[PDB]
């Protein structure tokens, strides 16, 4: 897994933090690896563990921030005669009375399972790595050197999406408005 | 060599000054208790409407 | 030569990587003075109960039999809705097994005379550990859950007992103070 | 009195003395009965202890 | 001859039938594979993990009915008010008068 | 020889000058009739408990919790000994107390140091000159906070003033 | 007199379980023709 931009980005002589050196774990084979884990929770926690939960944070927080802009821009028909203008964290607890959001808990839970059991087969040798659900059905990652890139594309834009998402909330919570309609203040 | 065989060799000695046995068990707490109701009731205890 | 869980205490001598559980945490130090193998086979059993008990409070208070009085939530309270009858004959069902499991040695002086190891009753239908190190990760995950579990049902009761109501209504409702 | 109770317990709280006490004394009894030749015999009596 | 009594007498005889059934079952393919194995997020360096798998500890320490004796020394005699004992070793008993 | 803390008196002999803020003050001399281990482990203990106490003596007052009223720090005790949380603190304390004696029992035997207890849980003074350093720093705040609580406390019986608002209106 | 009754209960099961456990306790041995 040869590392894209390896010098400039995600390698060694890249520590981000000068005077501090990284963990040990923290080598330089792993993607988006700046050397950067100051309160070192790298050593107490396996780092395939770690990648699995920042990959599915990343994934879950670009379509929460994109869910939360894109419902903004428009809205599918009929969400606005049941669920009435309702944001980001007040249409959590309405969608839930209306039983939507028990069905995208059932069915991601059972997405889940088969994601638990394959966290345990990776930490046991089964030779996958973190967030490698094998979805690519349009091959777009077949190329090797595109795929380092697009991995450390999918980190970056999942640290973006997380910290985004955590701004659009607690704005949502100070103003009560929307990512556009905050913005536009 | 255990604790229950402890106990029921001791309950079971020759070696006490009264045998108490297995029967001792149930006696000696039944006749002390009528032993002592009688002797507070002989000595003092109201008239009773037999 | 200190322990690891007490950084500041010295390690327990009785102690030792060998348990399975072992993390060098007895300040007491009651290992020094009692047999280690009815500690682990008392530590077990009262995390295998618990295990059990927190689900029940959980499902109980969910779904419960039809029967006339075995219908009531808050488990704490329960206890005594059905009658004791019931709860004795089960309580006789739990004496058979202990008898059973435990194979009538169920003294300190004579439980493990047998060479049992603790907190064995030779119980093992499913997931296997004949990998002694299955055997060495299911060991640490179990003393582990029967830890968790301990501070759960007293949990779970104590509070069930504070606010009548079970544990997810109790803390769905939440009411405090 | 006179009531029927079964074994006078008329109150639940009376089994839960009734119940445990010959269980705690049978768990003793058990450590003794443990160790014992619990082998057949022909004779009249067991005379090993 | 009710219908539940014959509904539960299924249900019994099924859960009679399950043992020997599903341990015949675990028997014949168990799980001996040598790949079954229990796996955990924290590094096996330091998890507190179990050395030897089952261990049962010989043990020649004392009695039961000494060890509730010293669990009740806990309130009978604390090692607390000891630290403020003199200092121990000479207490000075050469203590130079000057000092 | 001499002290230098009190050039008068004579070096009190147990305070040879290892521990940290030793400067051979020791006048009524108590290290040479009681171990000094003990006696540097209680005076890191009150300290540590002095040191949170001023912090939290100033941090009440510029900030109360909402959940609960608002009271002057003194004036607190008695309303959380009956609300309930004041059992609570001072079971905690005395739960960890518990360890804390059976750390007492291995400091006499002399496999712990006086006032340690291996607390760097982020690795601060990792450093064997900066644990120096570190460890005189801390006696000598701790003895600082000692005197600073009780004024802090003493002052508001005499003037029912908050230190921070005593200090604005004397 | 409830607090009575579950003392009574608790001494007479306590001595009845002593009586019935120890004759059990292979009782018969006990006697000095033994072995
Ligand atoms: C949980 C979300 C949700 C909810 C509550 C509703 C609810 C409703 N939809 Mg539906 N709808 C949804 C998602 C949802 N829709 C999705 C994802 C699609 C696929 C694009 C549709 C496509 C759809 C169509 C095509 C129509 C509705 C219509 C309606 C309303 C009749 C009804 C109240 C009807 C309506 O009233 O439209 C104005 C209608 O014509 N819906
Ligand atoms: C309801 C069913 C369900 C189940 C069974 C799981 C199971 C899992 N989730 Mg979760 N998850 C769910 C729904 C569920 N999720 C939903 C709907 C979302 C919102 C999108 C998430 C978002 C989510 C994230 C963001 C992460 C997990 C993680 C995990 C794993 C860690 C479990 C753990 O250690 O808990 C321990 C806690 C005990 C109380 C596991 C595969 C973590 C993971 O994979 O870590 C490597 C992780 O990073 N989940
Ligand atoms: C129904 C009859 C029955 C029988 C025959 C036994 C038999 C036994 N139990 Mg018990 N047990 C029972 C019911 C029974 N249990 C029930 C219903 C539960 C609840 C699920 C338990 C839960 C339980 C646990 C968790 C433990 C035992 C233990 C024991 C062993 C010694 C108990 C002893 O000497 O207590 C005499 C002493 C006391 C009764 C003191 C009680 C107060 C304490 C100190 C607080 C023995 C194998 C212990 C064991 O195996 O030791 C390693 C043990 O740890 N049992
Ligand atoms: C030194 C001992 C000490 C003692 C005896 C108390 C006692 C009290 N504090 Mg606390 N407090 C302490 C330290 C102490 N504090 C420290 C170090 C701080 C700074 C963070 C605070 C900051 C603080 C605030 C902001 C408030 C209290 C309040 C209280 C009351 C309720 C407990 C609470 O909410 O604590 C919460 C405090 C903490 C979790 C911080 C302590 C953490 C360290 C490790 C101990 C009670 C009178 C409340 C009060 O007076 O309500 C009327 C209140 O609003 N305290
Ligand atoms: C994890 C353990 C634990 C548990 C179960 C509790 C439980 C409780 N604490 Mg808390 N508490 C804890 C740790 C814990 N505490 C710790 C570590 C401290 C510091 C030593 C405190 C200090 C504290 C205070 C000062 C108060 C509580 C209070 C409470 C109550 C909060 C419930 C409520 O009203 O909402 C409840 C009795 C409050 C209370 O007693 O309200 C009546 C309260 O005022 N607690
Ligand atoms: C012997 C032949 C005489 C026949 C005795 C009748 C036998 C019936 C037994 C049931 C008694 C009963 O239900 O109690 C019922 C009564 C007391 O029950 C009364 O019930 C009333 C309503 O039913 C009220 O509740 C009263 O409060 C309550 O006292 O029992 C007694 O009188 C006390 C029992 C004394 C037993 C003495 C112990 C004997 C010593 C050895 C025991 C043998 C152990 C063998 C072990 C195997
Ligand atoms: C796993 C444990 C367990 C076992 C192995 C077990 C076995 C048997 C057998 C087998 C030989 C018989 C024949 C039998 C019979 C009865 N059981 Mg029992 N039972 C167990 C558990 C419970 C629970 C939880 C309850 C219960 C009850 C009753 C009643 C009610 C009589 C009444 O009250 O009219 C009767 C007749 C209920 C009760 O007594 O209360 C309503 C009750 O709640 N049982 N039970
Ligand atoms: C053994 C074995 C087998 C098996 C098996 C089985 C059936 C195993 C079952 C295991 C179970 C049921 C385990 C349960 C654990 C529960 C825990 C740790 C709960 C913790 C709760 C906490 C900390 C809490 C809390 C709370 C409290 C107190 C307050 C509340 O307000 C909030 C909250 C609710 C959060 C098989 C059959 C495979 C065969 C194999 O050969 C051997
Ligand atoms: C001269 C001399 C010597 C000496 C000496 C000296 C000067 C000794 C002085 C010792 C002193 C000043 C000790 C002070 C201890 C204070 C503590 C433990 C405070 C705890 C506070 C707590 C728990 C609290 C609290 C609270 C807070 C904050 C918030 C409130 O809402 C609630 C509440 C009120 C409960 C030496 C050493 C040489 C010996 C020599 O021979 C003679
Ligand atoms: C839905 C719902 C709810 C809810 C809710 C939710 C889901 C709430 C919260 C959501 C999220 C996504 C929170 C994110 C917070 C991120 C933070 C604070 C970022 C910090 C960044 C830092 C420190 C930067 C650090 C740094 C960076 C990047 C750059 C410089 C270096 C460095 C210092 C390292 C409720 C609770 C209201 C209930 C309701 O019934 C239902
Ligand atoms: C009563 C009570 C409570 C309480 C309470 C509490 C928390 C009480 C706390 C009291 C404290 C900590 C008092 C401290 C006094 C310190 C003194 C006199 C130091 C003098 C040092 C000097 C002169 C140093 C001299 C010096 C020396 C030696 C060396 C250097 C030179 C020099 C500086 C000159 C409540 C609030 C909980 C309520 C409850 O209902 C009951
Ligand atoms: C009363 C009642 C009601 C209904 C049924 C019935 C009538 C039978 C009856 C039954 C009562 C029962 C079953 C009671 C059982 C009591 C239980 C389970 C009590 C549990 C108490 C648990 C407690 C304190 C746990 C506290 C643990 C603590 C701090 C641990 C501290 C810690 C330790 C030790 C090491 C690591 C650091 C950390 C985590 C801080």
């Amino acid at each position: 897994l040869p590392l894209y931009g390896e010098g400039k980005l995600q390698g060694p002589g890249t520590q981000a933090i000068p005077g501090s050196e990284p963990p040990p774990a923290l080598d330089g084979t792993w993607v988006g690896d700046v050397g950067f884990d100051p309160l070192g929770f790298s050593r107490v926690i396996d780092m395939r563990w770690l990648r699995e939960a920042e990959l599915k944070h990343g994934r879950v927080c670009m379509l929460a921030a994109t869910g939360m802009i894109v419902q903004d821009i428009a809205l599918f028909p009929g969400v606005t005669k049941t669920f009435g203008p309702a944001k980001i964290t007040a249409l959590h607890d309405v969608a839930v009375k209306q039983g939507s959001m028990q069905q995208l808990l059932v069915w991601l839970g059972f997405l889940e399972i088969f994601g638990f059991v394959a966290i345990v087969q990776m930490l046991q040798g089964s030779g996958r790595q973190p967030g490698d659900f094998g979805f690519d059905p349009l091959n777009c990652g077949a190329n090797t050197d595109t795929l380092a890139r697009r991995q450390l594309v999918e980190l970056k834009n999942g640290r973006l999406a997380m910290i985004a998402t955590g701004g659009m909330i607690h704005h949502f919570f100070l103003t009560g408005k929307g990512p556009i309609e905050f913005i536009t203040t | 060599a255990s604790a229950w065989e402890r106990f029921c060799s001791w309950i079971t000695s020759t070696d006490n000054r009264l045998y108490i046995g297995w029967f001792g068990v149930l006696m000696i707490p039944t006749l002390l208790t009528a032993t002592t109701v009688y002797i507070i009731a002989f000595v003092a205890a109201p008239p009773v409407d037999i | 030569d200190r322990s690891y869980a007490m950084p500041f205490l010295s390690r327990p001598p009785a102690l030792d990587g060998s348990m399975a559980g072992d993390v060098g945490f007895d300040p007491l130090g009651f290992s020094n003075y009692f047999d280690l193998k009815w500690l682990r086979e008392a530590e077990l059993k009262h995390g295998r109960v618990c295990m059990l008990g927190c689900l029940g409070f959980l499902v109980q208070e969910q779904a419960n039999l039809p029967l006339p009085g075995f219908d009531n939530k808050l488990a704490t309270e329960a206890f005594f809705s059905v009658p004791a009858g019931g709860l004795w004959q089960i309580f006789f069902s739990l004496g058979a097994i202990e008898i059973i499991t435990n194979k009538g040695k169920l003294t300190p002086g004579s439980m493990f005379t047998g060479g049992r190891a603790p907190g064995d009753l030779d119980f093992d239908p499913l997931n296997l550990s004949v990998d002694e190190t299955a055997l060495r990760r299911f060991e640490l995950a179990e003393l582990k859950h029967a830890r968790l579990a301990m501070i759960g049902l007293g949990g779970m009761l104590h509070q069930m007992l504070l606010t009548k109501q079970a544990p997810i209504e109790q803390l769905t409702n939440f009411k405090s103070l | 009195e006179g009531t029927g109770e079964a074994l006078g317990i008329d109150d639940t709280r009376l089994i839960v003395p009734v119940i445990l006490i010959p269980v705690i004394t049978f768990i003793l009894y058990a450590g003794f009965a443990s160790e014992q030749d619990n082998e057949d015999f022909f004779d009249t009596y067991d005379q090993r202890r | 001859t009710a219908p539940i009594v014959h509904f539960g007498s299924v249900i019994s005889l099924w859960l009679l039938f399950a043992l020997p059934v599903w341990s015949a079952a675990y028997k014949a393919a168990g799980a001996d594979t040598a790949e079954w194995v229990g796996v955990s997020q924290v590094t096996e360096d330091a998890p507190g993990i179990g050395l030897y798998g089952k261990y049962a500890p010989e043990y020649d320490g004392p009695t039961f009915r000494e060890g509730l004796e010293y669990v009740l020394s806990f309130a009978w005699k604390p090692p607390i008010l000891i630290a403020w004992k003199p200092r121990a070793d000479l207490d000075r008993a050469m203590m130079d008068p000057a000092r | 020889d001499f002290s230098a803390a009190v050039p008068f008196l004579k070096r009190p002999s147990n305070l040879d000058g290892t521990l940290a803020g030793d400067v051979g003050f020791d006048p009524l001399g108590f290290s040479d009739v009681f171990d000094l281990r003990v006696l540097r482990e209680a005076e890191l203990k009150h300290g540590r408990f002095a040191m949170l106490a001023v912090l939290g003596f100033l941090v009440q007052e510029v900030y109360t919790f909402p959940f609960f009223p608002k009271m002057a720090p003194v004036d607190a005790h008695d309303y959380f000994v009956t609300q309930g949380g004041g059992s609570q603190i001072i079971f905690w304390i005395s739960f960890v107390e518990i360890f804390g004696v059976v750390a007492l029992f291995e400091l006499i035997q002399g496999k712990r140091d006086a006032g340690d207890f291996a607390f760097d849980p982020l690795g601060l003074g990792k450093d064997e000159a900066t644990l120096a350093r570190y460890k005189v720093a801390e006696i000598k705040h701790a003895r600082l906070a000692m005197i600073a609580i009780g004024g802090f406390i003493h002052q508001f019986w005499v003037t029912k003033q908050t230190v921070l608002e005593q200090l604005g209106n004397f | 007199m409830f607090t009575l009754k579950i003392v009574v209960y608790t001494t007479v099961t306590f001595f009845v379980s002593l009586f019935t456990f120890g004759f059990l306790s292979n009782d018969a041995s006990r006697n000095p023709n033994r072995k």
